[PDB]
């Protein structure tokens, strides 16, 4: 399905024209016959993209109700429902119990579902911003008369004609043109117009002059070419089919949770059935034994839990929204904390996407301007005579002009009508020199000979401002070797001097060096036209040379380059420290790509590829060993040729890599290669070129402003800000939470034990039920909720950025050691704290504990009005029931009291409460108070005895569990201490979360 | 999965669950020490007495007469055992739920307590204390009869304990 597209394309571009004609069965001049055009559509079928199959049915909502977890609550709700049904064999009470519970359950599925769904109901939308980029009609030649037709009609074979300002409708073989230039950013990610011509320039079809591609727009000129490729056949539409209908897949957090439900269902079920077989020894039949199995669901399943994790995720997410980091998906909050490798697009992602000057050579010395946006470097030289006379030519011999739109924004930043080179010069001179308009004003421009392709140099004659002269100055610029041929002298400092042979090299010398940088080089010279040959008035003759072209005064050289946003190089190095690998992936050429890699730190100083080594080392390329060359840079042309098992090895082999001149599929290939590796990749990209990649990445981040519509739809996240830094913050926002979530799990789960044990003791001991199903819902739904959520505020026990990425399979979110801790140890202290309160309330009433055993059948027996307590007093049904209802309420409180300790303990895994401070978390302290106040309400406030069977407690009753809460604080406090400092052994490797 | 150490997990739980059950007993046994052998700390639950009947769903002692409360003394161990008093259309014996130091006070439907017993001393203080006829000419129908006790000390709770100072039952003699 998806594979074939991964390979590069294979072409026809140095087929001859007639030949092409005879393949397609088409006429060059006259074009397809209307007849033949139609027949060729039905065979091929339109020139259009297939309705983004994957049409997520609004019904999706329902994907949320299910999941795995919601499934444990549905099973559970449905188990409650079946038990109520099974009751129905008699006369039963479940009218308040079992049906209420199974409702509380499904209601917790539904609700949590709707929350999640809502929040999620904000992001989707890709194929929508992708076909916000489609021409409409086109002008085909058929029979031999042309005619703009609906695009979709176009086929393979037909003659098409494109002029400046159109979209190429389909892939096309250029038969005829001229001056036609095209924009091929869609393929390269690079906007500078490329020339089309009827001869094949090169082997690579992506490279030849003769093919023009769909998803591209003809920039200027005019041209005709034969449709090689229509619809989803074109180079691009392959790239198309290769994305949207991409499959999102599970997150890690989502996976850790489904693992969690796996350990949970694993105990719930194994105690639930074990409560069957024990039951059955005792003297319960199939009837009763079955009842308890399913009864054993609620104690086990934290109802509690789904909503806490979401609130916790939600809460973290609105700290990040404040960070100017938006998050579309709740699950995304964690992810970040796993990203191994980042595949980043260069242009507009890493880089500002712009251009500028670099340095000048004048005065025989190489000069390094400042290329940075908000210009953080140093002013290189203002003093020289040489410099101004250079500054003069740069401002005058220049046709460019800044847009009105602008005086507000800074000079680097404002848009300029003209070619890239001349805008550079204008900005340079605008920034160091003063207003350019001032200068041009001043030295009015008499006559000028525009930059020909021929001359390869542009000149102007200006009347000099110095009023005392207003004579004529000649300024020129253009190919460095063409300027020189052009000179007799050099302005070295202030004076001229004889372009000896020595300065012919020095120059020669600067030229070659600045070339190397991968910088564009221009040459500048000028001439003080002798007044006594050119009278004040004189005609010049841009026509033919009535003035001197030769023996001029070589002024100096200017070059240029390109830099990246500001935060990037830093943003890069944090990541590596994070121990993530960064990989550049660009459409752009290799000199540039590498220079940036070196700037940002993807490539680290004297890291080396094999071709750098060959240089210093003076040696070939072979007798270099590839191994030595940590770094790599691989040009797409070479990438095409390799098998995916040669890609994988490059990928192991090098720690700093640069894939340049890559096509979109290739960007796609790389990302897949990295994933075969089983590494989590983030693709960071701005363009339509980056679409498949982005679509392919575990997480696709798009620059908000710059980013094509296409990358944005493709992407999971968007850096509104363009702020690359945000990517580091994004990676951190997915660790802390991870740990704090375990604390809240440990916290919640602990309570489960004090909740289960009463029921079991009930069936085993034959005592009056200590704690009721309604009581339980107050603890999970109510009291536990603030304190659980409360954990998300907890800080770092250690500098988290310091440790390596978690190995996903090895270190789960919920592991045995949490269960043990929660169930086996802490919990269990809580249970006793609970049971204590039960004996105290009954004992006080007259029912001593010894007499309690085997009572339940008399105590539950509705007909004995008579029940004799230890003292001898007789209690009615109702009166002994109020007493048991009071216990239920006390037990409920016990747990909260014990939960206070559990809260404090759960605030730290390793660290004592003392180093941490259990203190600075304000949210947690609010949970202790907003959970006691709840308890006290359920107990105190009238109505509560009838509605929720909660009875008022005496002051004494509160303090029963207090020895139990204290012991928990202490017990854990001691355990950690003892962890901290045997870090290798036993406490740590059983209890440490 | 410990392939050794289980051992380090066994010695552990045996002298830590151990430790935890010897603290828990610790607190039960403190709590039990602060309660009277003879009377409960809170009588409140039992506050108004209920009425219950036998209808399953003496020598020693002292001859008495219908009279005023017979106080026995304090609720204390140093007088031996506090001396108690004596006493085809089915028979239903009603009785008033004991409660320690309580003094009850006193000084047409289809066809169909003597103070001297109180206070009740409570079982430690009085082992064999004994606490204190629908001849109807309708057979062949299910009658409902509510019997109830009156007094200042006695309250009913229509909404709750229907037992509280009353009964509700449904005889039936089919002959």
């Amino acid at each position: 399905l998806e594979n074939m597209k991964k390979e590069m394309e294979i072409n026809d571009h140095q087929l001859s024209v007639a030949e092409l004609e005879q393949k397609y069965q088409t006429s060059a001049t006259k074009g397809l016959s209307a007849s033949l055009a139609a027949e060729l559509l039905l065979r091929d079928g339109p020139n259009a993209l297939r309705p983004p199959r994957g049409t997520p049915e609004y019904v999706k909502f329902a994907r949320q109700l299910a999941g795995g977890l919601q499934c444990l609550m549905w099973v559970a709700a449905a188990i409650c429902l079946i038990a109520f049904a099974i009751q129905a064999s008699e006369g039963d009470l479940t009218t308040d119990d079992n049906l209420y519970l199974a409702l509380a359950l499904i209601a917790v599925v539904v609700v949590t579902g709707c929350f999640g769904y809502y929040q999620e109901f904000k992001s989707t939308n890709i194929i929508a911003s992708f076909k916000n980029l489609v021409p409409q009609q086109a002008t085909v030649i058929r029979d031999g008369d042309k005619f703009q037709i609906n695009a979709d009609q176009l086929v393979v074979g037909d003659l098409v004609e494109m002029k400046g300002g159109d979209r190429v409708p389909a892939d096309i073989r250029i038969l005829q043109a001229q001056g036609r230039k095209v924009d091929n950013s869609s393929l390269t990610g690079e906007s500078e117009p490329q020339t089309r011509s009827p001869e094949c320039t090169h082997e690579s079809p992506l490279e030849t002059r003769n093919i023009a591609f769909f998803s591209t727009m003809c920039l200027e000129g005019t041209a005709q070419g034969l449709v090689v490729n229509t619809g989803d056949r074109t180079i691009i539409g392959r790239i198309a089919s290769l994305a949207s209908g991409v499959e999102n897949e599970k997150t890690p957090i989502a996976i850790e949770i489904e693992h969690f439900v796996d350990i949970i269902a694993g105990l719930a079920i194994l105690f639930g059935a074990t409560f069957f077989i024990v039951a059955m020894c005792i003297g319960y039949t199939f009837l009763r034994a079955m009842v308890f199995f399913m009864a054993i669901v609620v104690a086990y399943v934290p109802e509690g839990l789904l909503a806490t994790v979401t609130v916790c995720l939600s809460l973290t997410a609105k700290r990040l929204a404040s960070k100017n980091c938006v998050v579309k998906n709740l699950e995304a909050v964690e992810t970040l904390g796993s990203t191994s490798v980042i595949c980043s697009d260069k242009t507009g992602t890493l880089t500002q996407n712009r251009m500028t000057v670099s340095h000048l050579w004048f005065d025989n010395h190489i000069h390094s301007a400042d290329t940075t946006e908000d210009q953080s470097g140093q002013t290189f030289d203002q003093s020289s005579e040489t410099w101004r006379a250079l500054c003069r030519v740069l401002t005058l011999c220049n046709r460019a002009a800044f847009k009105s739109g602008q005086d507000a924004v800074p000079v680097p930043k404002r848009i300029v009508i003209g070619d890239a080179s001349e805008t550079a010069l204008l900005k340079f001179s605008e920034l160091t020199l003063g207003n350019a308009m001032g200068y041009r004003e001043r030295f009015p421009k008499v006559c000028e000979i525009p930059f020909n392709s021929t001359n390869k140099f542009q000149l102007s004659i200006h009347t000099l401002e110095d009023p005392r002269d207003p004579r004529h100055v000649l300024v020129m610029k253009g190919a460095p070797e063409r300027v020189l041929e052009r000179c007799s002298s050099i302005l070295i400092k202030g004076q001229e001097l004889p372009l000896d042979e020595q300065w012919r090299e020095a120059f020669q010398t600067a030229y070659l060096s600045l070339g190397g940088l991968g910088e564009r080089v221009l040459g500048f010279c000028q001439l003080y036209l002798s007044e006594k040959d050119y009278p004040p008035g004189y005609a010049f003759d841009v026509e033919a040379m009535n003035f001197p072209t030769s023996g001029l005064s070589f002024a100096g050289l200017v070059s240029m380059i390109d830099p990246p946003r500001a935060t990037v190089p830093d943003a890069v190095l944090k990541c590596r420290t994070a121990g993530i690998r960064v990989i550049m992936v660009t459409g752009d050429h290799p000199i540039t790509a590498k220079a940036i890699a070196a700037s940002v730190g993807i490539i680290s100083e004297g890291s080396e590829t094999v071709e750098d080594i060959a240089a210093r080392l003076r040696v070939p390329v072979d007798q270099v060993n590839r191994k030595d060359a940590r770094a790599c840079v691989i040009n797409g042309m070479q990438l095409k040729d390799m098998d995916p098992s040669e890609l994988v090895e490059a990928l192991r082999t090098h720690p700093e890599m640069v894939f340049a001149r890559t096509s979109p599929q290739q960007k796609l290939v790389i990302v897949e290669s990295c994933q075969r590796l089983g590494a989590i990749v983030a693709v960071t990209g701005d363009g339509v070129n980056d679409s498949p990649a982005l679509k392919k990445a575990d997480i696709g981040v798009a620059m908000g402003i710059a980013g094509s519509d296409a990358a944005k739809n493709a992407a999971d996240m968007i850096l509104l800000d363009d702020n690359f830094a945000s990517i580091v913050t994004g990676v951190e926002q997915g660790r802390l939470i991870f740990d704090n979530l375990k604390k809240s799990i440990a916290y919640t789960l602990t309570k489960n034990i004090p909740e289960l044990t009463p029921y079991l003791i009930y069936i085993t001991v034959s005592v009056p039920l200590p704690l009721g199903c309604i009581t339980i819902l107050f603890i999970e739904l109510c009291t536990d909720i603030f304190p659980s959520v409360s954990l998300a505020y907890e800080k770092a026990e250690s500098d988290i950025m310091h440790l390596r990425p978690r190995n996903p399979k090895r270190d789960r979110l919920v592991n045995e050691p949490l269960a043990a801790y929660s169930y086996f140890q802490i919990g269990a202290i809580q249970s006793f704290a609970g049971f204590t309160d039960y004996f105290t309330a009954m004992a006080q009433e007259g029912w001593f504990p010894l007499l309690c055993v085997g009572l339940r059948p008399q105590w539950e027996n509705h007909h004995l009005q008579d029940l004799q307590d230890s003292y001898g007093q007789e209690w009615t049904f109702g009166q002994r029931l109020y007493q048991q209802y009071t216990c239920y309420t006390v037990f409920f409180i016990s747990i909260e009291m014990c939960q206070i300790a559990d809260v404090l303990i759960r605030k730290t895994r390793r660290l004592s409460a003392f180093q941490q401070g259990f203190f600075r978390n304000r949210i947690l302290v609010i949970a202790i108070v907003f959970q006691v106040c709840i308890g006290c309400f359920l107990c105190y406030c009238p109505g509560m005895p009838n509605i929720f069977n909660f009875m008022p407690i005496r002051f004494q009753w509160w303090l029963v569990p207090m020895p139990f809460g204290l012991l928990i604080f202490v017990y854990d406090e001691i355990r950690k201490l003892g962890v901290r400092c045997c870090p290798g052994s036993w406490w740590d490797q059983e209890l440490y979360y | 999965r410990t392939l050794s150490r289980w051992v380090w997990i066994s010695l552990y739980y045996v002298a830590f669950y151990v430790v935890m059950s010897g603290i828990f007993a610790l607190c039960i046994y403190v709590l039990m020490r602060t309660i009277d052998p003879y009377t409960p700390d809170y009588q409140d639950q039992l506050k108004s007495p209920g009425v219950t009947l036998r209808p399953d769903v003496q020598e020693g002692s002292i001859n008495c007469t219908s009279e005023k409360y017979f106080f026995q003394e304090s609720f204390l161990a140093p007088n031996h055992t506090k001396f108690s008093c004596k006493f085809g259309k089915p028979c239903f014996i009603i009785k008033m739920n004991r409660i320690v130091k309580f003094l009850p006070g006193n000084s047409d439907g289809p066809p169909l307590y003597s103070l001297h017993y109180f206070p009740y001393y409570g079982k430690k203080a009085q082992p064999h204390y004994s606490n204190p006829k629908l001849l109807n000419v309708p057979r062949n129908r299910d009658v409902v009869i509510v019997c109830k006790i009156l007094a200042e000390h006695v309250s009913f709770d229509n909404p709750h304990d229907p037992y509280e100072g009353k009964v509700e039952f449904k005889l039936k003699i089919q002959k």
